[PDB]
Formats: structure tokens, sequence, C-alpha cells
């Protein structure tokens, strides 16, 4: 099966006031499908940044 | 916010958006290219004479 994996972006939210730092990393996504793996409340932070 | 300002992206802009070249709204990307009327070289006294 012909797959194509682009990014394995590793996020981090223990940094203080790191919202800017996590913003640049997430912009480097140009794929139709994203396989997100995080925690329920961590997803809200990620989705809001994506929002 | 999307990511089309730096890296290999240069924006070319008319003199309308540049406007007052003395004030930069701090939201224009660095390396912005604009075409503007020649005010620095030839001043007002030349314009009135012309």
């Amino acid at each position: 099966v012909g797959w194509e994996l682009e990014e394995v972006l590793l996020l981090d939210m223990s940094l203080d006031d790191g919202d800017s730092k996590i913003q640049n990393q997430l912009k480097k996504l140009q794929s139709p499908i994203i396989l997100l793996y995080c925690t329920k409340e961590e997803a809200t932070y990620i989705f809001e940044v994506a929002n | 916010s999307v990511g089309l300002t730096g890296y290999g992206y240069t924006w070319i802009v008319p003199s309308l958006v540049a406007g007052d070249t003395d004030t930069v709204p701090a939201e224009f990307p660095t390396g912005l290219i604009s075409v503007s009327y020649d005010e620095w070289d030839y001043g007002l006294p030349a314009r009135v004479r012309d």
C-alpha cells in the first residue's frame, strides 16, 4: 500500500508562555489527514491553535 | 498565523499599501517589496518648478 508520511510533529505545553513556540511548529502541516494523539484537554489547546 | 510571510515568500505591493513610508504598522513582513513614487530623491521645490 502506497502511504506517504510527512510530519511527526512533537508538541510540548510544559513551557511557560510557549503558545508562540507551539504556533510555528503546527503551521508546518500541508496534509489532508492528521492523526492527532493527545489528551482531552490538550486537544482543546491544539484545536484552538488550529482554530 | 498561516505561515506565508517569511521563509521563501516575498510580497510585492503597490504604493497604496505602503502609504506613509515613515510609519511601518509592524505587521508588514520584513522583506516587503513596494513600488512608490520618487519622493526621497526629488523634493517639493523641484516638483513646483516642474
